[PDB]
């Protein structure tokens, strides 16, 4: 329906709301004006969530572990505190990386220092120096070691800081002390942040004078690509077959050292604003590296990119670049071609975390569909400033939605699919709604790029169009 | 590069030429990677015995744990209670992990709230987030009944939960009739299993405490059956299915089979079935209480014996052929009932099954891990199979448990190999089976790196991973499985015999070499 | 040599260096054997489309059947009668081959007889051998019934069983009230199955073709079920469980189920359980009879409409969600019986699984084999999970049921690419599955010998078995399992997903290779 | 049980029997007396089974084809006649070989002429001429065919003699005819006659005129081992060990070359007397060459074996005997000294074919154990001899037991373990009886010789003593 329907359907869901509840949701859901470019006047974003109202957002220590520091692939992440964060979010996200795992890569193993009572009462610093020097006997072959804090580091006083100076400085070692606890922030935005100061202050500098590396005129890094099912290598891989060498993936595969390379580059490539914007506008400060936002979902918008990209070079990248678009004309053509037909006009709600419900627009009206609702768990408002203008007239746009709300918009809304995550997943499919992860990609990926899109619509055709959801109806009922 | 008629995901995808030398040109220009010797020199020290003494003497440092935390046990158990609500005072992220966690086991909905603690609670406490939040889940999601857990900053800044929901209830948040149990779940005390017999007892001690002076033991003619931490749904089930068919009363103390099971129909039902709030008013008019899984039930007993004043039975989970028969024998002495021709039937055809598999199960060698009271039901099962547990682990195990199994041991010719650890992780166990190489490893998913591993010291040394555990998360629908009682018995025979069998045929697969072995008939 | 504390069998006993040089010497002094590259050129051409139309143009060589001999299956249908007796006229080797087939499959006792018909009976037939071997048979096994059909020397020398078994009641041989059921079952005819339609519906003449007069249309209110040839024990009962969670009165005409299952426990049952004679006697006052498996119960159908006057309803195997769905909703039209909530919500949690289990399935490609409704029915499952079912072989099939085939495949997107083929054999099956590789077989035991040939052109060309049809010798108690139903669309759908993750985890396991995709969650 | 006692239980048994078939039964059950040596004064055998009494013999096909013929491993064995009788017997009998299966080996594979009613009408004849052809197109590497005729082709007087000389003659192949039907004889014995009737008429005189071995005075055959899970290897390598050179194993992984060589050997070796004593006896006459039988069941039997097999030779081979023997005496006594306390005292009941009822009774009696009872499927009188004087004193010896018979001696005698077939296993488990297959080992083996000795000793423990035996009777009850 219109701009009246989506007001009342918002009105409607929120009657069921105590008044503070009320109140407060009904600032996080708008009806998209896509002439708005201050959100700051249409919704507010990045505050606490409502007590009880079962928010999918999580907390810090996924930011910071889970998210930026987990996949760096040759250093080992202490999860630090009790058992619990560590064990849920074991290879939970599929950061893909090569490596030799247990022996020079680390990235789907567990370590914690399983905090129990006594370190509670009287402190975990000597079991966390006792923890290090037990890495490195086991472990001989880490290049570096990060302390990631659970809840209970800052709550009992504990000083991480100061016992990966003094380890540090024994083993001379990069031992990087992480204040993420989940206390922090309201959801995992704050972890990102934290996460990227500590990599300025503990990692980024160790560098600064060393003039070893030989640079290019054309060294690049890929910035906030986390690899999922292999995103940033069917990234890269476009990449340097425009002439540009990819010094860094952040932190996708990402090795410590191509980190500490990273201030060499000419350029910075941010994929995920939300989550490196904050480490790119540093590197920009101190190292006078400049920096730029693209797009790989679909191929609409990998072409617009790939052009952006070589217009900060020279004509031999922007040649080299018409060239890569040669090449792979004829293959999302194909795809676009085979697919489209079958998805045109089909109608997505999405919802997931601070850049894909924007970013995958595109790569879905490459197929002919239409995203008709999304929201975020964690975006700021810079982030709906730059939703606002990728989404139709009259959609609506939620911020750190409700259980309730999603599912009473489903209802009314009545999507064709859904794409969100693995909480969402299971209560769609009850419903009859195709449902796709996109987060993980459903185990399947990757999406970025002409050889992701290629997959992506293989897998948006094949949940829609499935078999299974003409047979919800008993044919006696 | 993708052929539109055959596209091609990640793997095998990035094996493409084109993206291999990407690849190797990643690594050779930015990565300063240790060179393959090293790793490789490395690698095969991580199998030694050497390793394995230093891996053994860790005292601060766990690696790929075999247990979670307390809160996860105490949801599991809440969702077993009709149109309940499980809520964790605190903070958020915890309840996103729990509820991801049971995600990927059953494929299913896992409804959890949070009341969203924040760094400002740190000064004044959760006492508003509780009031706000137990009005605001009872208005939105209309449970009858909110069950109270904590995260640990909860536990270390010190929310005393029972003042807490009594000035929610004093200030008009929420009725004060609204049944609002709550249990403190510490993550640094035990694990999961320690949770449910937290929640659970808070449970019990919120609908009976105060009513005790009308009740009568053995009044409702039921026994109470108590399973705790439990994520097969054959296994609720299959309790239910043999306490019918024996005509006897019952009430089973928190039922999550329906929840974690409703139909795909075209509507989402955020509740189903579970545990009534009259069967837990009514459980102390019961004959008895049984508990399932007793190594993880002792607070739960303690309050069932102390208050409740029934005689809890000492029996062992109900697993494999003896402990089956002894659930039954029991139950058929508190209630009355005779054990029905039905149950005698099917278990001669679980002995049936024994006597057809044996030869192939005899002296095969297991690793394998869990929680203590199923663990020690697949020992107990594996030595009546004649089978040798030779590395028995339990990460959340105990001194007293360790005692129990190792006497279950020292009764078997099948123990004399077996050893149990108790507070060692799963890189402990990766050590166990390179040192003194089992047959087969039965594990959860965690289970599949250490099979990763050991094949790449050779396909000689790899031990495969059977999965029986939890999670489970990368195989579908096996949580709808069984492993109590004769049906469960079955299941565990069928799949050893089975696995046993597949590595045979893997083995003797290799044309003019081993098929000389690869036998039609087994 | 053996080493006493880990003692070799002959695998792997004889990849020994002492054995492995010794059958080197063997060959090379006394085989003759063709030399090695001759070996693997002659390999490499039999997985070519050329030697593939050389393959297919077979007249009169049949390799690797995938069906068997009338006799086998009238020997199934006596053994679902209370205390029967099958009784084979004939030649005695048959009948140690129908037994030992069925022991291979089962693991259980196989009871049956021969009357051990030699050469001297080809003057005179086997007359005398029916007199005796009636008397024997009763007064040594004491079976309340002897259902009779025949081996192929019986059917050449042209026996009248209807004459012999007259003349055996004439003669005293046995009492003129003692039931003795026959049926010719000529091995040249058809195949197993064929002598299941024909044992049934001898049996049914037996009990009702003279009775007639007394019977209405009707009057029992209960509803005939004939299952045809079933191997799977699941299959019985989940069809009993359905019509009895329905209110359904029933007879189900020849059930194994319990001579099949019998206990250990200390005694041998020759006979257990089975259709009775009263149910037999009673069937034409049935309401109407339904035929399980219609594809190979023709004559059975001719008799039921032709002489009970019942309307056999139209209906496919009950395998699959479309075909359980309409079982059940003609059941409930026939019996006046509504569908009961436990049944709308089971095929809600089998909906469930493939909304679920989906994306794993899907365009999954697979070459099956096996009985004709048995295949149709996974065909029709397969198209229902998104899968391809690219090479259909149904040996012992005829050209009708293909026409059906063909026409389910036509109606379904994921029938594009698939190919029935009747009268064609295991070999014809290898072919296809080298020139056309699908991801899976889907069939019995014998297809172990493909899996093993095409991994020997390489571990890319390797097509792995799922074991799910009759028979399977080379893994233990499936024939526990179920196909039918719910319950048995669900047991396919999670044996088929976890072969598809059992597969992508072995190409994955590969250290710095292929375990970049090893993930923990699927 | 005393004499009297045994004979008092074979007539309370038999009195269950019609009064032809008591009479007939009488005479096939006997008290054994180890002085007799005439077993003809009192046991009849190698006649008719009674009709209806449930025999677990089967026919001359079994004999033939599923014997002596399906071993032989670079031959194409055509089941001839409808589809049962290959389909049953296909890959039932562990007689093991060495091969690429489908292409220069083909034993566990079913070749078949599927007959239909055209062919019982009209003949098989022509069909069996193409089935040759396409065999030699599609199996270009067989090394010959043998025919091996089902009930229906005498029957229906086919003529596959002048088939097998016409195309035998057309293709330079040796095409075996074989009339093994099902109707011929009483059992499997008569197919073992008919089969080395067959090998001498067109395999075996193949090579009489050719002077092209190189012979030594060590040349020996083994005649009569079917190779049941590598019991041919586990002989062979001791009598190589023992400086013999074995020229041929008839016929478990048997070759048609080596059968040809066979008449260029010094001596038979007969292990199965029952199944290859008529072409042992021929091979005497025609080529001169002596037999003599042996047995390699358990290390007495196998000790003894050697010793009277090295005595044909020369003092070199008697010296590598001693050797031989000294070598495995540690291996053997290891055994012995582990299973033997684990079994002594226990006492077997056996029934089998044609050699093993008597053949593994030393083996037996090496573990301290004691077999009370025995019999065979289709043994001849000659066969008895050779029991009567392997058994004790007062033991039960039955010939073509009935299933009734067999059930009632167990129930009364409740041996420790029965050693039997397929279609005995699953009753006597069932009665709480521990069994073991003594046809296919129950998928186990070798049995023969010393490391055969380990394996047996393994397996009759790991059943006798399984912990499922004392589980059958639920404690209630
Ligand atoms: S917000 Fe951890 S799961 Fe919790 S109760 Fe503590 S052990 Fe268990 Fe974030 S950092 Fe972690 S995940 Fe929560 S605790 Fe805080
Ligand atoms: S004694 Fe064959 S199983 Fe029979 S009914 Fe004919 S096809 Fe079937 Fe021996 S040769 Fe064979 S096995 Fe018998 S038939 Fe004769
Ligand atoms: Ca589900
Ligand atoms: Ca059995
Ligand atoms: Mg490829
Ligand atoms: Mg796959
Ligand atoms: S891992
Ligand atoms: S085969």
């Amino acid at each position: 329906m219109s701009r009246e329907e989506v007001e009342s359907l918002i009105q409607e869901v929120l009657e069921v709301y105590p008044e503070k509840a009320r109140k407060d949701r009904n600032k996080h859901l708008a009806v998209n004006d896509p002439a708005v470019t201050q959100s700051k006047k249409c919704i507010i974003s990045n505050k606490k969530s409502q007590p009880g109202l079962m928010t999918i957002r999580g907390c810090a220590y996924a930011g910071s572990k889970g998210v930026v520091w987990g996949p760096i692939k040759d250093m080992i992440h202490i999860s630090h505190g009790p058992v619990g964060c560590g064990q849920y979010s074991r290879a939970g996200r599929r950061n893909y990386y090569i490596g030799t795992t247990g022996v020079n890569a680390f990235v789907t193993m567990n370590f914690t220092s399983d905090f129990q009572e006594k370190d509670i009462v009287f402190g975990g610093d000597k079991k966390l120096a006792k923890l290090i020097d037990e890495v490195e006997t086991l472990f001989p072959l880490n290049k570096g070691i990060s302390v990631q804090s659970e809840c209970p580091i800052g709550l009992i006083g504990d000083d991480i800081e100061s016992v990966s100076k003094v380890k540090g400085a024994e083993l001379s070692k990069t031992i990087v002390p992480v204040r993420c606890e989940g206390f922090r922030g309201v959801s995992q935005s704050l972890g990102h942040h934290i996460a990227n100061d500590a990599v300025r202050d503990w990692v980024l500098g160790k560098r600064d004078e060393d003039t070893t590396f030989a640079s290019t005129p054309y060294d690049v890094a890929i910035i906030g690509d986390y690899n999922i099912g292999g995103d940033a290598w069917s990234s890269r891989i476009l990449l340097e077959e425009m002439g540009l060498r990819c010094v860094a993936q952040w932190s996708g595969d990402g090795s410590i050292s191509e980190i500490e390379l990273t201030p060499k580059v000419k350029l910075n490539l941010v994929h995920c604003y939300r989550s490196m914007n904050y480490i790119s506008r540093h590197m920009e400060e101190k190292y006078g590296i400049p920096w730029m936002e693209y797009n790989f979902f679909g191929p609409t918008k990998t072409i617009e990119s790939l052009r952006a990209i070589a217009a900060k070079f020279d004509e031999s990248i922007q040649k080299k670049c018409e060239e890569v678009i040669a090449k792979y004309k004829p293959e999302w053509e194909a795809v676009v071609a085979k697919y489209r037909p079958r998805l045109e006009g089909k109608r997505v709600m999405l919802y997931i975390g601070g850049l894909r419900p924007r970013h995958v627009i595109g790569a879905y009206e490459d197929l002919g569909m239409e995203v008709v609702g999304t929201g975020y768990e964690f975006a700021h408002n810079d982030d709906y400033d730059r939703t606002m203008k990728e989404m139709g007239d009259s959609t609506l746009l939620y911020d750190d939605v409700t259980g309730y709300e999603f599912e009473e918009f489903v209802k009314r809304i009545k999507p064709d699919l859904i794409g969100s995550g693995i909480k969402e997943k299971f209560i769609f499919q009850k419903m009859g709604i195709p449902f796709r992860e996109m987060h993980s990609w459903d185990y399947s990926g990757p999406y970025h790029g002409f050889d992701g899109f290629a997959i992506f619509a293989r897998d948006m055709d094949m949940t829609l169009n499935n078999p299974c959801w003409k047979k919800l109806q008993a044919p006696w009922e | 590069s993708q052929q539109v008629d055959k596209i091609k995901a990640s793997y095998p995808l990035f094996l493409d030429q084109d993206y291999k030398d990407m690849l190797a040109k990643k690594r050779d220009g930015f990565e300063e990677k240790y060179p393959q010797d090293k790793i490789d020199e490395v690698f095969q020290w991580t199998t030694t015995k050497e390793y394995q003494e230093l891996n053994f003497q860790r005292e601060a440092l766990t690696v790929n744990p075999a247990k979670a935390c307390q809160p996860l046990g105490a949801v599991l158990c809440a969702l077993g209670f009709e149109k309940t609500m499980p809520y964790v005072h605190g903070s958020q992220g915890c309840v996103a992990y729990f509820r991801s966690y049971f995600n990927r086991h059953f494929r299913e909905p896992v409804s959890c709230v949070s009341d969203s603690m924040t760094e400002d609670a740190a000064v004044f406490g959760g006492q508003q987030n509780m009031k706000d939040g137990l009005q605001n889940c009872k208005a939105t999601y209309k449970p009858d009944m909110i069950a109270v857990s904590t995260t640990c900053m909860a536990e270390v800044i010190g929310d005393d939960l029972n003042a807490f929901i009594n000035n929610s209830k004093k200030e008009g948040f929420i009725p004060d009739e609204f049944p609002v149990p709550f249990a403190h779940t510490p993550s640094f005390v035990g694990s999961h299993v320690t949770g449910w017999d937290n929640m659970f007892e808070g449970i019990a001690r919120y609908f009976t405490l105060k009513s005790m002076d009308d009740k009568v033991v053995g009044s409702n003619k039921k026994i109470n059956i108590v399973p705790g931490f439990e994520t097969y749904l054959g296994n609720f089930r299959v309790i239910k299915r043999m306490l019918s068919e024996m005509g006897v009363g019952y009430s089973l103390l928190s039922d999550p089979e329906e929840v974690l099971d409703t139909p795909a129909d075209g509507q989402f039902r955020m509740y189903a079935g579970g545990t009534t709030q009259e069967e837990m008013k009514d459980a102390p008019n019961a004959l008895n209480t049984v508990l399932l899984q007793p190594w993880h039930l002792e607070k739960t007993k303690k309050f069932v014996e102390g208050t409740w004043k029934h005689e809890v039975p000492k029996l062992n989970i109900p697993m494999g052929l003896d402990w089956t028969d002894e659930f039954l024998m029991k139950v058929s002495e508190i209630s009355g009932q005779p054990i029905p021709a039905s149950l005698t039937k099917e278990r001669g055809r679980l002995v049936d099954m024994m006597t057809d598999s044996h030869t192939w199960l005899h002296g095969k060698r297991f690793a394998l891990w869990g929680d203590p009271d199923f663990v020690m039901g697949l020992v107990k099962f594996l030595l009546e199979l004649g089978c040798e547990p030779v590395h028995i682990l339990c990460h959340n195990g105990n001194k007293r448990w360790k005692k129990a199994v190792d006497a279950i041991l020292a009764a078997s010719p099948y123990g004399k190999n077996a050893t149990v650890y108790i507070g060692k992780d799963l890189w402990h166990l990766r050590s166990l089976v390179f040192t003194d190489k089992p047959d087969f490893m039965i594990g959860n998913s965690y289970g599949k790196f250490i099979q990763r591993d050991t094949l790449h010291k050779g396909k000689e040394f790899e031990v495969p991973l059977i999965r029986i555990g939890f999670p489970i998360f990368d195989r579908h629908h096996l949580h709808r499985s069984t492993t109590l009682g004769y049906e469960g018995a079955m299941q565990i025979l069928t799949t050893l015999v089975n696995s046993i069998l597949e590595r045979l045929d893997e083995e003797t697969r290799g044309m003019q070499a081993t098929d000389y072995n690869h036998d039609l008939v087994r």
